[PDB]
């Protein structure tokens, strides 16, 4: 166990670690998504215009433009997943979805102390489109909850 | 390398062929039948895997050292010689004829 | 055993001039060590032709011109590794063995040399699990 | 061990039966965990239950825990042929061997009976050309296991050279003993009849095997 | 009326193999830019002073050279560079 | 599906040394702890030690801390979660009452406050610390016997005697045969020889036809037997079908 | 589909050479690596070499190190092998051999017509 | 250097083989710097193998596929054309040369 | 009306449907906005790199380009607006600005049980950015509010 600005350091550093421990290291993977591995000892000025000639448009100019939109082209879709499950600018989010034993029949200890994630999203590896739906039916389902609360409410 | 076992053996049309072939040291083992004019046809290749166009009359099977290949439902169409393919080695060959 | 000029010999540039070296030298074989009382062994000279039309990716890419660099040349290399190939067939079982030839054609297998130690994998940051935590009024009493 | 469990303890089938742990302050109970292994002597334990509430994977919620003050127990409900074994408790921390319970052995009452299956062999040519002749029965297939041996050559009791083993338990969740006689081939031929007869609940079936009768 | 539910984690620590596009990042300690390099263009992003290698314990992860897409990436790049650099050069069908 | 397999069984000296070993397989070696427990000869069960393949933290209970040596290999990785591995445990100066089964057996967590505490347990290892030499197992074949001849079954076996010290591993027709077999126990005679019997319960009617082996073995003093058992009985027992 | 079309089998005397071509289509003909392996009477079918027509690299069987030369104009895509110090029993028909895939030589599902040489 | 969101995983086992389990990896969003080289039989200005000298192939029975050695200890190799080349401009318009 | 499961599928299946209806297929309109119709009998690998070649400066290289940054220069804004609303991750977003009579005067279910969407947009298609306006107003005389209050607030 290190410290919190270690932390901030370790991308993927609780991969190999238990799934309760993993939860300190959030936003580290997090921040990766869009700015990819942090740098520490040094921070170079990362500003705009350093292309002064026509090499926008050859190999690793493409190239470039392409890893750069990709990374915020997956980023939206994991951010707007989250959002129509109604967890935006959540790390942690609660759901109404109850779990089901078919997903998995392990108790918490089982797996927060037992699992790495990818460990246990591998078992999870098939049930899981099934419970985005659900996650997203259930948001619907709470929309609606809304409207007729709102017809009621004169 | 390879003991394309058996010998040689030709029966009719109705009896199911087996031919076997054992193994030196591990490698993919692959099949080929030498019908009058043609090439040899790929059969069966990676042991259980049939080729482009090969029916479910021919069958591979077996674990470890030996490899089987199987026919029902054979055919004058069925006839020429066949032969056991490991890397660049191949085997003595078998053969169903009139 | 034969091929294209840069596939049986050793090839590269030095500051741009593109060289052809025959490593027959390298591969007589000398392979029992006596050492001959630390004689006979010094540098070991390779011939080298030197070629300036150049085509490389054979027919993706156009042919290229070398220019030619003025006045004599060297470049010192590190040899830090081989490319290799088997003869293989049939042969005396005992006590009978198997020979190795140089090879160049792919250079795919220069950038396997290199790149062997790493490999890119994607992350999958969203994660779903269990717990006895429900949604609106409620977080298991409070 | 220090931490003392119950010497034995019996349950009816389909009922309950629990089982106590306890020692002095030091190994129970507050601020000490509390196990539970079924140990089926000869064979490798159990887990049964661990953070005394909890309960290993795949296990029954027959088997249900709970430590107090002073003591740590164990109930074990729906009761089975299977639950005839030896339990143990244990005392640990969460950087700290376990301190293992006394033991507690389990007999669950109100069960079918069975009689035991006797197969008396002879001795061999390899065994008579030694010379050195013995005799091989063997009971199985029994339940309850209290069961006392009786071997006869002529209807008498013999002593010397006359060795038995103790009941063990099977697969089949009946108990198994066996029994010889030593002896040599000039004895074997011969003393009249030699009866492998054994006992259980009254019923003292038998099995015999002589070379004249 | 339930005891478990389905909670979301966003940054957990998880990957799965992938082919993706590759950018260069180059040393930059090329300084002349009038001798420029065919395959340290310009376009290459400048180095991280400290490559920052993050060491995952207890990871244990299976590898193959001989499928890996980074080589064939790497080959085409190498082989895209060197047309594009004599792309501008002058011709000598002349001769 | 994990799995841990102890050493085969050792005859020593009193006062003498001993490494017992525990080849794991099926789950990560380094994630979980190795425990020591030995089944006491009037003592019962008894805890020794454990340690971590991953830190090589250790603990020894105060009886044996300067008695025994446990220690470790490094883990072979077979797939991303499993990995094979090997642990030990060696206690010199061997006294007498060591005597008994010893176990390895793994943690049940990776973190929470039963990590180390022993879940999966392995087969177990008897160790024998005596003065007494070894002995061999004089392998006989038992004959055909009919307990209920009314239906025609009947029972075949091999009679292990004269033989020390403890255990012996019995099998049938080269390890194949699986159905009707049973393996009765032992106990110590006046000499302190051991002798056990193997059934395989099986009818009168396949025996001209069908092969029956008892492969019987002693690792103490390293005995391999094989033997026929031979289709015969002159005896009013058995000779009532025919 | 590819298919490999070759030459007419030519008729010889020991003690001479022979060049039979096999052109290819249907695929690229640098990627894959094409084999000959010729059938004489009652033998199992005799791999000669391969070879690589990226940089002509080539691996010769060992009894025909020495007589043996497989080379390929990459330009018409044509495949060429030639033999000297002939004999009676080399004598065989001739099949240009590729591949199933290019990350495999061995399962020879695309074989050319047969060229039947005779000496 | 992959895109964000992305990363390479690095071997840092010293007697590597290419393919199967790694012991100890380690994350990194960049290669380290990997000269192109293009040459032929020897393998110039690369990494050396930190164990021992290592031979690396897909299947080393399959003779069809390269086997490709890593030295442990470099072996220098110094070329050269000794001659003094003097150079001309030949010139064919406009200023094409 | 259709199931849960259903619902997910039904992109823009609520158009002809009245408005109060709509509330259930927020989220399945939404998910459009970035990753167009949502795919059900068949989920194909969309990964990234595909482009083997130079293709990435052709027509369709270009023109792919082009689509998918729009998709997602379009969604931001429509984000960015919620949010300086104060209604970020909200489907549903209550305001603190009244509704106006010259706006529509239509009662709840003279709207909600009556109109659809785009026909409700139509009417209120004049005053809209208007509306705008007052949201973003309204959010910023919350933010001086605050201000106001940390100011007391010692
Ligand atoms: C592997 O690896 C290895 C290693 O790494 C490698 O090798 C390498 O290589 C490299 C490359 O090639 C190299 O480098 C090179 O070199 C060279 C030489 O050097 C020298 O000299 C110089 C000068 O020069 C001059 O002289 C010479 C002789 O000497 C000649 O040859 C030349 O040509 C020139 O001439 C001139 O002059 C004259 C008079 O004299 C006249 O006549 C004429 O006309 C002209 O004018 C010098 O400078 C140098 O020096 C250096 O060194 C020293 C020591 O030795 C020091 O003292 C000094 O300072 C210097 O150093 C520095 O740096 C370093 C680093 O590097 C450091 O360490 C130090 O400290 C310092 O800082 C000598 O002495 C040269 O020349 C070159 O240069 C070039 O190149 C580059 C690139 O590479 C660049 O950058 C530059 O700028 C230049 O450029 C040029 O060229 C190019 C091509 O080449 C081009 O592209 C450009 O554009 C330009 O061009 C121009 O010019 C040319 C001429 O030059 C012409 O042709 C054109 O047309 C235009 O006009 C470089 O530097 C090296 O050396 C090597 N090394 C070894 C060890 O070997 C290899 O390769 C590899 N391999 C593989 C396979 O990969
Ligand atoms: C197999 O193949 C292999 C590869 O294919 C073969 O490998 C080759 O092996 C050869 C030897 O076997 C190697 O040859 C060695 O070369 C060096 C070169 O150093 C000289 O050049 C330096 C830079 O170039 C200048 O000089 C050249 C030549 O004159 C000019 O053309 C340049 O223009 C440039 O000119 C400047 O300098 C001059 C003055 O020299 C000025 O007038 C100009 O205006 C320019 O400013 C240069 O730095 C060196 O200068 C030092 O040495 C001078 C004397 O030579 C001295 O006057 C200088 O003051 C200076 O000394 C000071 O500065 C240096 C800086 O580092 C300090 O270290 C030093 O302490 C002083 O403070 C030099 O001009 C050459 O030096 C070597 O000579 C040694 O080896 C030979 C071997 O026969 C010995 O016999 C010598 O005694 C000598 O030993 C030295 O070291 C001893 C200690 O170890 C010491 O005790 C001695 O007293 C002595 O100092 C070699 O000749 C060749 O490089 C190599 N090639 C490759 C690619 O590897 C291999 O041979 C082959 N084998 C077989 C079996 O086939
Ligand atoms: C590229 O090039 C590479 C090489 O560089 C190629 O790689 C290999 O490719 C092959 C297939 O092409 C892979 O598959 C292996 O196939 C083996 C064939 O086994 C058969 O033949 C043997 C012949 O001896 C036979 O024993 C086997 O049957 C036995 O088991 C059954 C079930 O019990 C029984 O019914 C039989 O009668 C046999 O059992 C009797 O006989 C035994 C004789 O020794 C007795 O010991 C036994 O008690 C009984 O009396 C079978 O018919 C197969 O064996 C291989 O299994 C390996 O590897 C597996 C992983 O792939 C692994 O899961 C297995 O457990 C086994 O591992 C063994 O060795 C390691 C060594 O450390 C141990 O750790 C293991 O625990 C295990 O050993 C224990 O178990 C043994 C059996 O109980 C026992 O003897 C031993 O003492 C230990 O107790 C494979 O399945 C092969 O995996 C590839 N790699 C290698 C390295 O070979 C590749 O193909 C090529 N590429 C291409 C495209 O071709
Ligand atoms: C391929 O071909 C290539 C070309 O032929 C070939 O390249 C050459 O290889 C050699 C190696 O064989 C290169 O290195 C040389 O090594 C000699 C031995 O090095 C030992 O000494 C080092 C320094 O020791 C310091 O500390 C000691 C502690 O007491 C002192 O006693 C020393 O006096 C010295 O003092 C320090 O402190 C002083 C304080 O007052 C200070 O002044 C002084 O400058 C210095 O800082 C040790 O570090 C080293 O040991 C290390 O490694 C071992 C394990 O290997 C560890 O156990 C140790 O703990 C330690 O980590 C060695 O014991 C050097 O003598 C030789 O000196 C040159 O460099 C020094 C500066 O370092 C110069 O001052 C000096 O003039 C020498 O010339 C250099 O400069 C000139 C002018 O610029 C230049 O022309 C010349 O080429 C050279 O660069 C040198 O370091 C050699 O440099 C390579 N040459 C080239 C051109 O590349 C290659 O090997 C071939 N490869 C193959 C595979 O074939
Ligand atoms: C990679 O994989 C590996 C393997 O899976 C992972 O390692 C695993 O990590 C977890 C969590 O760190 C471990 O669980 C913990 O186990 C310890 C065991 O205690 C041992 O160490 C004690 C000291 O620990 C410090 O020192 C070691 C170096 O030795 C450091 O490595 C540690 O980090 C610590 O800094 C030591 O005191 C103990 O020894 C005893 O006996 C010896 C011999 O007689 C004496 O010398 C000692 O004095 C002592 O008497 C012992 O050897 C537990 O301590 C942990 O329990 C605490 O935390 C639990 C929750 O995590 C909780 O349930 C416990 O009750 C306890 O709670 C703490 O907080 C309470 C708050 O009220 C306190 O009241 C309480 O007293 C206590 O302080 C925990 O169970 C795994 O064992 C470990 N796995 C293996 C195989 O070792 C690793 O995490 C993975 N990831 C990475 C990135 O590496
Ligand atoms: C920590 O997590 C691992 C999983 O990675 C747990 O191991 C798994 O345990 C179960 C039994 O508890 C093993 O078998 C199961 O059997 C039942 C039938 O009896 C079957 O229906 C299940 O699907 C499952 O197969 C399972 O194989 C095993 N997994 C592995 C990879 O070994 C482990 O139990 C957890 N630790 C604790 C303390 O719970
Ligand atoms: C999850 O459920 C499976 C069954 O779906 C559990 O398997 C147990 O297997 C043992 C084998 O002896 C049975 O006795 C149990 O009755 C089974 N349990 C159930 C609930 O059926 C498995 O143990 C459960 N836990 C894990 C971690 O997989
Ligand atoms: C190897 O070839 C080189 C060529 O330079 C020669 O000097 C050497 O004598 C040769 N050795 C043998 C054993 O042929």
């Amino acid at each position: 166990a290190v410290g919190m600005g270690a932390v901030l350091l370790g991308f993927l550093g609780a991969a190999g670690s238990t799934m309760g421990a993993a939860s300190i290291t959030l936003t580290v993977q997090v921040r990766q998504l869009l700015s990819g591995i942090v740098q520490q000892q040094s921070n170079l000025l990362r500003a705009p215009e350093a292309q002064q000639h026509l090499l926008q448009l050859t190999v690793w100019g493409i190239k470039q433009l392409q890893a750069r939109v990709l990374a915020v082209e997956r980023y939206l879709q994991d951010q707007q997943l989250l959002g129509i499950w109604g967890c935006s600018g959540r790390l942690i989010c609660c759901t109404n979805v109850p779990w089901n034993a078919s997903w998995s029949n392990k108790s918490y200890s089982e797996i927060w102390d037992n699992l790495t994630w990818v460990e246990w999203e591998r078992e999870i590896s098939n049930y899981t489109q099934h419970i985005y739906n659900l996650l997203q039916e259930s948001q619907n389902q709470q929309e609606k909850n809304e409207q007729d609360l709102l017809a009621l409410d004169k | 390398v390879l003991t394309q076992s058996p010998g040689t053996l030709s029966l009719s049309p109705g009896e199911t062929a087996i031919i076997s072939c054992r193994t030196s040291q591990y490698g993919s083992l692959a099949w080929y039948q030498q019908r009058p004019g043609q090439a040899p046809r790929l059969v069966i290749y990676s042991g259980s895997t049939r080729a482009a166009g090969i029916p479910d009359r021919f069958s591979g099977s077996r674990w470890g050292p030996d490899y089987n290949l199987t026919i029902s439902n054979l055919e004058s169409g069925d006839f020429g010689v066949y032969y056991c393919q490991q890397y660049e080695f191949f085997g003595q060959g078998t053969k169903v004829q009139v | 055993s034969g091929g294209d000029l840069e596939i049986t010999t050793h090839s590269f540039n030095c500051r741009g001039e593109f060289f052809y070296c025959n490593t027959s030298g390298l591969f007589n074989t000398s392979g029992l060590f006596n050492n001959n009382s630390n004689d006979s062994s010094g540098n070991i000279t390779l011939p080298c032709k030197i070629k300036q039309i150049v085509r490389m990716w054979q027919r993706v890419g156009q042919a290229m011109y070398a220019p030619p660099i003025a006045g004599n040349i060297t470049c010192r290399s590190r040899i830090t590794g081989l490319l290799l190939v088997r003869d293989g067939c049939k042969s005396n079982e005992t006590n009978g063995t198997e020979t190795f030839r140089p090879a160049g054609g792919d250079m795919r297998d220069n950038w396997r040399s290199e790149l062997y130690k790493y490999k890119v994998v994607k992350i999958k940051p969203l994660g779903v699990a269990p717990t006895r935590c429900r949604r609106r009024v409620v977080g298991r009493r409070r | 061990s220090v931490l003392t469990q119950s010497a034995s303890v019996s349950g009816s089938l389909g009922q309950s039966v629990t089982i106590s742990c306890t020692g002095p302050n030091s190994v129970c109970c507050s601020h000490k965990s509390i196990s539970w292994y079924q140990w089926p002597p000869g064979r490798a334990p159990t887990l049964i239950i661990y953070e005394d509430n909890e309960r290993a994977p795949g296990i029954s919620p027959r088997f249900s825990g709970y430590k107090s003050y002073w003591s740590a127990y164990l109930t074990i409900s729906d009761l089975r042929p299977e639950d005839e074994t030896t339990y143990y408790c244990c005392s640990y921390t969460h950087n700290s061997g376990c301190v293992f319970g006394t033991g507690t052995k389990v007999s669950v009452l109100g069960q079918s009976k069975a009689n035991p299956s006797v197969t008396l062999f002879p001795p061999s040519s390899e065994e008579l050309q030694a010379n050195k002749a013995t005799l091989v029965c063997l009971i199985s297939d029994f339940y309850p296991g209290a069961v006392t041996v009786a071997w006869k050559a002529d209807s008498s009791p013999v002593k010397a050279g006359v060795e038995t083993t103790t009941p063990s338990k099977q697969s089949n969740n009946k108990y198994a003993a066996s029994s010889y006689l030593s002896l040599t081939p000039e004895q074997w031929k011969s003393h009249r009849s030699y009866s492998c007869q054994v006992t259980h609940e009254g019923s003292t079936v038998e099995k015999t095997v002589a070379p004249t009768e | 009326a339930g005891d478990l539910w389905v909670t979301v984690y966003y940054g957990v620590p998880v990957w799965e193999d992938a082919d993706t596009t590759l950018f260069c990042a180059s040393d930059a300690k090329a300084y002349s830019t009038e001798s420029h390099n065919v395959w340290a263009t310009h376009a290459c992003v400048p180095t991280d002073p400290n490559p920052q290698e993050i060491p995952l314990k207890n990871v244990t992860e299976n590898f193959n050279m001989w499928k890996n897409n980074m080589v064939e990436q790497m080959h085409e790049d190498i082989i895209s560079l060197w047309d594009e650099s004599l792309k501008p050069c002058v011709k000598l069908t002349p001769l | 599906q994990g799995q841990l397999v102890q050493s085969g069984a050792e005859l020593k000296k009193p006062g003498a040394s001993v490494k017992i070993s525990c080849k794991t397989s099926g789950y990560r070696f380094n994630f979980y702890h190795i425990n020591w427990i030995r089944q006491t000869a009037g003592r019962g069960p008894e805890w020794m030690g454990w340690i971590s393949p991953y830190s090589g933290d250790k603990n020894l209970a105060p009886a044996f801390q300067d008695r025994v040596i446990m220690t470790t290999d490094t883990e072979v990785p077979v797939t991303s979660f499993t990995s094979t591995g090997a642990a030990y445990m060696e206690i010199r100066n061997l006294k007498f009452d060591d005597t008994g089964t010893y176990f390895c057996a793994k943690g049940l967590l990776r973190d929470g406050s039963s990590t180390w505490l022993p879940y999966l347990w392995g087969q177990g290892t008897l160790l024998t610390v005596s003065s007494a030499s070894t002995k061999g197992p004089s392998v006989f074949p038992l004959a055909p016997s009919s307990k209920s001849t009314s239906g025609g079954t009947a029972a075949l076996g091999c009679l292990v005697k004269d033989y020390f010290p403890e255990p012996v591993t019995v099998s049938w027709n080269s390890g194949a045969l699986t159905s009707g077999v049973h393996t009765f126990p032992a106990v110590l005679q006046s000499s302190g020889l051991y002798s056990l019997s193997s059934v395989v319960t099986v009818p009168s009617s396949s025996l001209g036809t069908q092969t029956y082996i008892c492969n019987v073995n002693h690792k103490p003093s390293n005995t391999k037997v094989d033997k026929r058992v031979e289709p015969k009985s002159c005896d009013k027992g058995l000779e009532v079908l025919f | 589909q590819v298919q490999l079309v070759q030459s007419g089998g030519q008729m010889k005397k020991p003690g001479e050479s022979m060049r039979i071509s096999c052109r290819a289509s249907g695929y690229e003909f640098i990627d894959c690596t094409l084999n000959w392996i010729r059938l004489a009477p009652g033998k199992r079918p005799e791999w000669m070499g391969w070879l690589k027509p990226r940089g002509g690299a080539v691996n010769y069987c060992r009894p025909l190190q020495g007589r043996v030369t497989m080379t390929r104009d990459v330009y018409s895509d044509t495949a060429f092998l030639e033999l000297r110090s002939l004999t009676v029993d080399d004598t065989a028909v001739y099949f240009c051999t590729r591949g199933k895939n290019c990350d495999y030589n061995w399962d020879f599902e695309h074989w050319g017509r047969g060229t039947p040489v005779i000496v | 250097c992959a895109p964000a969101g992305f990363a390479i995983l690095k071997c840092r086992d010293k007697k590597f083989n290419g393919t199967g389990p790694c012991k100890n990896v380690s994350t990194v969003q960049c290669t380290h710097g990997i000269k192109p080289v293009i040459s032929t039989q020897l393998l110039l200005n690369g990494s050396l193998a930190e164990g021992d000298i290592m031979i690396r192939s897909e299947n080393i029975t399959d003779n069809a596929k390269t086997i490709i050695v890593q030295l442990k200890t470099a072996v220098n190799i110094t070329c050269t054309r000794p001659s003094n080349n003097t150079r001309k401009s030949i010139r064919f318009g406009p200023g094409q040369a």
